[PDB]
RNA sequence: AAAACUUUCAGCAACGGAUCUCUUGGCUCUCGCAUCGAUGAAGAACGCAGCGAAAUGCGAUACGUAAUGUGAAUUG
RNA sequence: UGUGGAACGGGGUAUUGUAAGCAGUAGAGUCGAUCUGCUGAGAUUAAGCCUUUGUUCCCAAGAUUUGU
RNA sequence: GAAGUCGGCAAAAUGGAUCCGUAACUUCGGGAUAAGGAUUGGCUCUAAGGGU
RNA sequence: CAGAUCUUGGUGGAAGUAGCAAAUAUUCAAAUGAGAACUUUGAAGACUGAAGUGGGGAAAGGUUCCAUGUGAACAGCAGUU
RNA sequence: GUAGAGAUUCUGACGUGCAAAUCGAUCUUCAAAUUUGGGUAUAGGGGCGAAAGACUAAUCGAACCAUCUAGUAGCUGGUUCC
RNA sequence: GUACGUGAAAUUGCUGAAAGGGAAGCAUUGGAAAUCAGUCUUAC
């Protein structure tokens, strides 16, 4: 299958897939979001920080009630939070690239994460039932995740003809 | 690096107004934390003697100073663990100083 | 790894409670391979496996 | 007041299964035929294959026997 | 790397009501409720109390964002 | 100490046992645990109540 | 076809929101394992307290029994169970 | 007064519930007109009713199923290109 | 690539661009920015 962006040149880049994981949709993408653009090992240093609670994720869509926190203001904002579950899918896709990009013989000093997306996958679905005999949807909401990572990054007119030779070469 | 102290710990003052049925459970995790903050190892193994001497008297009355010994031993399995190992001491009155065990 | 095999026939051997079954802690690996009755009795003579005394329920106040 | 966010537009990627093409099916018309059962029918139940649950087929001769025809397969 | 921080210990303050142990020419009685002495003792005391020439331990670091 | 509220709604109060005491009324059976009072631990003792 | 609280199917905002708060309660070590608040063993703390959260049967179910094995899916967290 | 059978009050909890009738407290009864298992009988303009139009499979001032039936419509709604 | 012909819309993520002081959409006129065709070049 074919990635989202133009980059995925293999002369130069690495990239890595995951389909249909079982975890948050908004999650994910709120962790995508704020991990695209960084380096590769500081990605890394990032997410175990979040998996220790030293770093959060900001949630800047998906922000519907999510409190705040101090470890948001690196980010300028208020709302933010720690998806290990989203976050470990992650570090998973990430060391996949990593492995990707060494055995294509890239540098790993220089390597960005220069795409991430994620989108919807399927729906799973299943049952809650509900007061006075009702029965409605418990849906989960996977994820497709792909990463790409990389390196670095007149005619003028007879009149203003004369104007300008008169000007510029006569004196 | 490794080295093994006796220390007194003021259970009384850290489970002050803890919910009755959490009163157990608490002194378990502040002793984890007393350990971690003076031994500086985030391994902290707590000795079932300990944890039944904890809970010696139930799970709402938890003795009010309890007399530890850490000990920040290496490893066993792994390189540089270095975890504390925690136990307890039986002594006629824990209301006493910190001392360094040999 | 999982015991819940043995301490069912360890059980019915020794004729108690499973609340009174006792596995040395230190002899998994031999329990495990222990799966038969046969093989169960022969844990309880080597020791292994030890039916727990009764809970104390003394009448001395009762009796005083 | 830059970012975020929201909305719009486009590209790519998702979700979804519309559309187009097809069709051992259905529907309607016409033509022809007249043949169930106590000599056990229609229907039901349980079984039957080297490896089968269903469908299809069969009845302890059990995915069939005999006889006739074809002529060298069956096929995972 | 300081009249530094912490964990304890000591002192003060406060709450309760004289702890456990042992001893008695105390105890109705036929061993024994209880009483007395040591004993305003002992326990508790910052968990949002005060104070400490005390004891032991810790700290000269990572990350991140910022230019007139 | 019912001032609350449409209303004592909710809550409180009472409560076991022993002894004393117990009104109107009545279909004489009841009412009745009416209502009202007192008592209750521990320990050392005796006093009776049975069998051969 | 834009309508009929139209039909069928699909998908949104609400929204990572309401919520996952009855039945006292778990904790430590070890084992297994990629992974353990939840699996197993030991230790401790508890409860049901014989009109039981015990041991059985009838009605009903039908293989849920038992051992072994385990990528999912299901057990509204998790899961090696 | 317990088990058991009930269901007075809080007009409490809950009220997209644990529950299409449950939970808590309070309360009524508790040796008989008692409680109840299985077997059996009574079927829809019928049954059964210590009688509430109660109940008769969450359906009752006439159960449910399928047909007559695409019932009828002076009534509401919709009725597709320039 | 069996989650399998084609693969629409709703709706979604990414990227680029743009807009925004309690709605948005639209119409009209021009600006700005991007984009683009005609015409021409010739014929006599």
């Amino acid at each position: 299958v074919r990635y989202s962006a133009s980059p995925a040149l293999e002369t130069k880049c690495a990239k890595a897939r995951g389909a249909y994981l079982r975890t948050h949709f908004k999650n994910s993408r709120e962790v995508a979001f704020t991990i695209n653009g960084m380096s590769l090992k500081k990605a890394f240093i990032f997410l175990d920080n979040v998996k220790e609670h030293k770093q959060a994720v900001p949630f800047r869509r998906f922000n519907g009630g999510v409190g705040r926190t101090a470890q948001g203001k690196e980010f300028g904002v208020t709302q933010a939070r720690w998806p290990v579950k989203s976050v470990k899918f992650f570090y998973d896709l990430l060391k996949n690239a990593e492995a990707n990009a060494e055995a294509k013989g890239l540098d790993m000093d220089k390597l960005i994460i220069k795409h991430v997306q994620v989108n919807a996958a399927p729906k799973q679905r299943r049952r809650t039932y509900r007061a006075h005999g009702r029965v409605t949807a418990y849906l989960s909401s996977p994820s497709h995740i792909e990463i790409i990572v990389a390196e670095e990054e007149s005619r003028v007119s007879l009149k203003q003809g004369a104007k300008a030779r008169n000007l510029a070469a006569r004196k | 690096q490794v080295v093994t102290r006796d220390y007194t710990i003021h259970m009384h003052k850290r489970l002050y107004g803890v919910s009755f049925k959490k009163r157990a459970p608490r002194a378990i995790k502040e002793i984890v934390a007393f350990a971690q903050k003076h031994m500086q190892t985030k391994e902290v193994r707590v000795d079932p003697s300990l944890n039944k001497e904890v809970w010696k008297r139930g799970i709402r009355n938890v003795p009010h100073r309890l007399r530890l010994r850490l000990s920040r031993k290496r490893s066993d399995e792994d390189d540089k663990a270095l975890y504390t190992y925690v136990q307890a001491v039986d002594v006629a009155n824990p209301k006493m100083e910190t001392t360094v065990v040999e | 790894a999982n015991l819940r095999t043995q301490k069912r026939l360890a059980a019915s051997v020794l004729k108690c409670g499973k609340r009174k079954v006792w596995m040395d802690p230190n002899e998994i690996s031999e329990i495990s391979n222990a799966n038969s009755r046969q093989n169960v009795r022969k844990l309880i003579k080597d020791g292994l496996v030890i039916r727990k005394p009764n809970l104390m329920h003394s009448r001395f106040r009762i009796r005083k």
